[PDB]
C-alpha cells in the first residue's frame, strides 16, 4: 500500500479508489478475499488524487474527450515542478491506471517538448 | 560522440596579461569576467572565427548566432524532420507516424517554395498534433488524408522529397544528417511496398539493413540489434529474399550475419550457392576456397567432383586421392584426424577445419572455424547446416566461445540471441533487460570487476522494444512472476527514456511511458 | 595432437614431471617438459623461407668478399693447419646466432 523505501500514506479512502487498480488490488471486495511507485512521486500522486477528490472525469468513456481540451490551470502548475520526474509521474499514472493523472501528465510534457523547440523559444523567452 | 563539446573560447588573455580575476554568469548568457578594476562582459553571440565554435556548428543553419540558441540545437528536442528521431519513431511502433511527417514536410517544403520564403522558417514540428506522438499502436493510429495534390504518403511524394531535399538545406541538420534523412525516406519507400507483408520486426529490420548500407565505411557488419530483429521475425522468408541480391559472395553473406537468422531451410541453399560462387572466385577455379560449404551440406561427393575436375591445382593429386576413402572406417577416420590436426600445425585453418568435418567431427570443425579462422559466423552456419537448427554442439560452442566475451562486454543483444539459440527462451526474453553477468549464475564466469561499466554502458531504447514483443507473445513464461519482472520493468523504463529524451527524441520517451503496457 | 585434457600451472618442475596431458581419438597422452626426435629424420617446418638475412661473423674477408647468410651453407676447405678451426670457433663467439651448435 506504501512504497518501501521509507513510503508510507493513509492506508486506504475515498482518495486510494480513484487509482483504478487500486479498485481491485486495494482489498476491493474484501468479502470475496505500490511496489513499483518511487517514494516521492507516490507523494505527488495522492497529492493530485487528494485535491481531485471533489472531482468527477469522463474516464475512457469521454469519447472525443479525454484529449484535445486544455488541462486543468492548476494541474498544470503542479505538475510543471519538474522536467525529469514528469516522465516518472507518468509511468506512475499508467501502473496504477489512473486515466485522468496521465492525461494531465501527457498534455502537460507534451507542451514543454513543444515549447522547448528552437522557433517556440525564440518566440516566446526573447521576443 | 562526446557529451559535451566547447563552443566558445572567450579569450580575454588577448588584451591583457592578467589572470581572470574573477568570472560570472547572468541573464541571457552574459559572462562577465573582471580583472584588476576591469570588465570584459561579453553578450551571448558568437564568433564564428574562433575554432571551438567553428567546428561545433559544423555544417548546420542556425536562426541565431548564439551560444543560448546553439546550446538550444547541439541539445533540447529534435526537429520532428530529424533523422535520428524517425528511425527512432520507426523502431518504436510508429511508421505510420513518420509518414505523416514525410508528408507534412513535403507539404511545408512547396509551402515555402511557392511563397519564396527562406527555408529556415520551416516549423520545427511541421504543425503536428502533439498527441499523435502518444498513439499507442501502429493500427490505431488517424491516418487522415490531405488534399487532392499530394492526398497520402507514396512514391510521387517520395521523389518529390529526394528532389527537394537536393535543392535546399533543412536548417539545425548537419549535411550528413541531411543524407541519412535521404536514405531514411528511400527506407520508408521501401518498407510501404513491404508494409503489407512483413511483421513489423521486418521493417526494423529492413530499415536497420538500409542504414547500413549508408554506412560500410565505418560500419563493417549489420549491429546485432538487427539480426535480433530478423530473428524474431515471422517473415524470415521476405527479409532474406529482399537482402538476397546483395549476397553474391561469403564476404557479404558474413556482413548481413545470414547464418544466425536465415531458417535453416534457406541456409542450406545459401551454402549451396556460397560454394557455387567461393569456387568460381576471380582468381580461378579451387576446391579449396568452397571445401567447407559442401562437407557441411553432407555433399562430400560434389566436393570429390570438384577436386577431380580441377586437373590444374598442385594438391589435386593427393586430395582425390585421399578424399575417396570412406571414412566410417576407424583408419580413415583417424587417418583424417592426423591430416587435420597437421594442417592445424602448417598454419592452413580453413584446410584443417574442412579435414575435421570430413570425419563428423563437427565439435572440431566449429572450434576451428570460431578459433583460429575467426569466423564465428561460419561456425553458425556450419553447425546449423550440418546438425541442425538448434543445439547440440551450437549450444556448447555459443556457451564456450561467445557467452564469455557478451558477458564481459555486457551486451544483450549478443546475450539474447545465445539463450536463444540454447532454446532458452524464458531467460533469452529476460536477459534483455538485465545485464548478462546477473543470468543463470553467469558471475560464476568471469568475477563482476572484470565486466564494463561506468559512462561505457549507454543503453539501448531498441532493447525494450523487443522485449514488449517477445513478453507479449511468451507470456507463459511470466504469468508465473509478476512483481519481480515489474520491478525491473519500472527500472529500465525510467532508464530507456533518460536517454529517449537525452537524445533528443522527448515525444518517443513520453509515449513509451505513457503506453507501456504492465501484465497484471 | 589432441585437446589439452590438462595444462600445469607455473611453477617449479622436473624434466620428469607431466606437464600436459592431451586426448586424441580417446586415447590421452603424457607430456613432459623435453621430448625424443630420431636424429636422422629432419624435423618438420610449416614452409621453407628464402634466406635473406647476413650471417654477420667478425672477420672482414668472409663479411666483405664472401658473406653468408642466416640460414645459409657454407664450406670451409683446407689443409692442416690453415685455421678451418679458427674460423669456426670465432664465428661460434660473434655471430649474430642466437643459439650456437658447434660439433666436433
Ligand atoms: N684467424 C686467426 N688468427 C690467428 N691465428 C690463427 C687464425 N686462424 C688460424 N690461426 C692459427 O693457425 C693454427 C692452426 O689452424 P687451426 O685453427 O687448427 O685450423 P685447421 O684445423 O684448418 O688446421 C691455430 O692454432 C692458430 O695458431
Ligand atoms: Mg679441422
Amino acid at each position: 500500500l506504501v512504497s518501501g523505501e521509507g513510503e508510507r500514506f493513509t492506508v486506504d479512502k475515498k482518495i486510494a479508489e480513484r487509482s483504478l487498480l487500486l479498485k481491485n488490488y486495494l482489498n476491493d471486495m474484501h468479502d470475496s478475499n505500490v511496489p513499483n511507485v518511487r517514494s516521492s512521486v507516490l507523494q505527488k500522486v495522492i497529492e493530485w488524487a487528494e485535491h481531485h477528490r471533489d472531482s468527477n472525469f469522463p474516464d475512457e468513456d469521454d469519447d472525443d474527450s479525454r484529449k484535445s481540451a486544455p488541462v486543468d490551470s492548476w494541474d498544470r502548475e503542479f505538475l510543471k515542478v519538474d522536467q525529469e520526474m514528469l516522465y516518472e509521474i507518468i509511468l506512475a499514472a499508467n501502473y496504477l491506471n489512473i486515466k485522468p493523472l496521465l492525461d494531465a501528465g501527457c498534455k502537460v510534457v507534451a507542451e514543454m517538448i513543444r515549447g522547448r523547440s528552437p522557433e517556440e523559444i525564440r518566440r516566446t523567452f526573447n521576443i | 560522440t562526446p557529451s559535451y563539446l566547447p563552443i566558445e573560447k572567450i579569450d580575454i588573455t588577448a588584451h591583457t596579461a592578467h589572470n581572470i580575476g574573477d568570472s560570472v554568469w547572468m541573464k541571457n548568457g552574459t559572462f562577465v569576467v573582471a580583472s584588476g578594476n576591469q570588465f570584459y562582459i561579453k553578450d551571448k553571440s558568437l564568433d564564428l572565427t574562433d575554432p571551438f565554435t567553428y567546428q561545433s556548428i559544423g555544417s548546420r543553419k542556425i536562426l541565431s548566432n548564439d551560444i543560448l540558441h546553439l546550446s538550444s540545437v547541439l541539445n533540447g528536442p529534435l526537429p520532428v524532420y530529424h533523422p535520428q528521431f524517425l528511425i527512432q519513431a520507426i523502431y518504436a511502433n510508429k511508421l505510420q507516424l513518420v509518414k505523416e511527417l514525410l508528408l507534412r514536410l513535403f507539404l511545408a517544403l512547396r509551402k515555402l517554395d511557392f511563397e519564396s520564403q527562406d527555408v529556415s522558417n520551416l516549423d520545427s514540428n511541421l504543425g503536428m498534433d502533439p498527441l499523435k506522438y502518444f498513439i499507442a499502436k501502429d493500427r490505431d493510429y488517424p491516418v487522415e488524408s490531405f488534399p487532392d495534390p499530394y492526398p497520402c504518403f507514396n512514391k510521387t511524394v517520395s521523389l518529390a522529397l529526394t528532389e527537394q531535399l537536393t535543392k535546399t538545406t533543412l536548417p539545425y541538420l548537419t549535411r550528413h544528417q541531411q543524407i541519412t534523412l535521404i536514405t531514411v525516406i528511400e527506407a520508408v519507400d521501401e518498407v510501404t511496398k513491404n508494409e503489407n507483408i512483413v511483421d513489423y520486426n521486418g521493417v526494423r529490420f529492413l530499415l536497420g539493413v538500409k542504414l547500413f548500407l549508408s554506412h560500410k565505411n565505418i560500419q563493417k557488419s549489420i549491429l546485432m540489434r538487427d539480426v535480433s530483429w530478423a530473428l524474431h521475425s515471422d517473415n524470415k522468408e521476405i527479409l532474406l529474399s529482399s537482402i538476397d541480391r546483395h549476397i553474391t559472395s561469403w564476404n557479404r553473406a558474413r556482413e548481413y550475419r545470414i547464418a544466425y537468422w536465415i531458417k535453416e531451410q534457406d541456409l542450406v541453399k545459401k551454402f549451396e550457392d556460397i560454394a557455387k560462387y567461393e569456387f568460381s572466385k576471380d582468381d580461378k577455379r579451387d576446391p579449396s576456397r568452397c571445401a567447407i560449404f559442401y562437407l557441411a551440406l553432407k555433399k562430400k561427393q560434389i566436393l570429390l567432383s570438384l577436386w577431380k575436375m580441377a586437373i590444374g591445382h598442385p594438391e589435386q593429386q593427393k586430395m582425390v586421392r585421399f578424399i575417396s576413402n570412406d571414412f566410417t572406417v576407424p583408419r580413415w577416420r583417424t587417418a583424417a584426424l592426423k591430416n587435420a590436426f597437421v594442417l592445424l600445425s602448417k598454419h592452413r585453418y580453413m584446410d584443417a577445419a574442412v579435414f575435421f568435418l570430413l570425419t563428423d567431427s563437427l565439435k572440431d570443425c566449429v572450434n576451428v572455424l570460431c578459433k583460429q579462422v575467426h569466423d564465428m559466423d561460419l561456425a553458425i552456419g556450419v553447425c546449423r547446416v550440418y546438425e541442425g537448427d538448434n543445439g547440440p554442439v551450437l549450444g556448447e560452442l555459443l556457451t564456450a566461445q561467445m557467452l564469455p566475451e557478451t558477458i564481459k562486454e555486457n551486451d544483450r543483444w549478443k546475450a539474447s540471441f545465445i539463450y536463444w539459440k540454447l532454446r532458452k527462451q524464458e531467460v533469452a526474453i529476460k536477459a534483455l533487460l538485465t545485464a548478462p553477468i546477473d543470468l543463470e549464475n553467469n558471475s560464476s564466469i568471469v568475477d563482476k570487476e572484470v565486466c564494463v561499466n561506468r559512462s561505457f554502458l549507454v543503453e539501448d531504447p531498441a532493447l525494450l522494444y523487443l522485449y514488449n514483443h517477445l513478453r507479449n507473445r511468451n507470456l507463459k513464461y511470466f504469468i508465473g512472476s509478476l512483481n519481480v519482472e515489474a520491478k525491473i520493468e519500472c527500472t529500465l523504463i525510467l532508464r530507456v527514456t533518460d536517454i529517449l529524451c537525452r537524445m533528443g527524441c522527448n515525444y518517443l520517451a513520453v509515449s513509451l511511458v505513457k503506453n507501456w503496457k504492465f501484465i497484471e | 595432437r589432441g585437446t589439452i585434457t590438462w595444462i600445469a600451472p607455473a611453477g617449479e618442475y622436473t624434466l620428469d614431471e607431466k606437464i600436459l596431458e592431451v586426448e586424441f581419438d580417446g586415447k590421452k597422452s603424457d607430456f613432459t617438459l623435453y621430448h625424443t626426435w630420431p636424429v636422422r629424420v629432419p624435423r618438420p617446418v610449416t614452409e621453407k623461407l628464402s634466406a635473406d638475412y647476413p650471417l654477420l661473423t667478425g672477420q672482414r674477408v668472409l663479411d666483405a668478399l664472401f658473406p653468408c647468410v642466416q640460414g645459409g651453407t657454407t664450406c670451409i676447405p683446407g689443409a692442416f693447419g690453415c685455421g678451418k678451426t679458427v674460423i669456426s670457433q670465432s664465428l661460434s663467439k660473434y655471430s649474430n646466432s642466437d643459439a650456437i651448435i658447434y660439433v666436433g
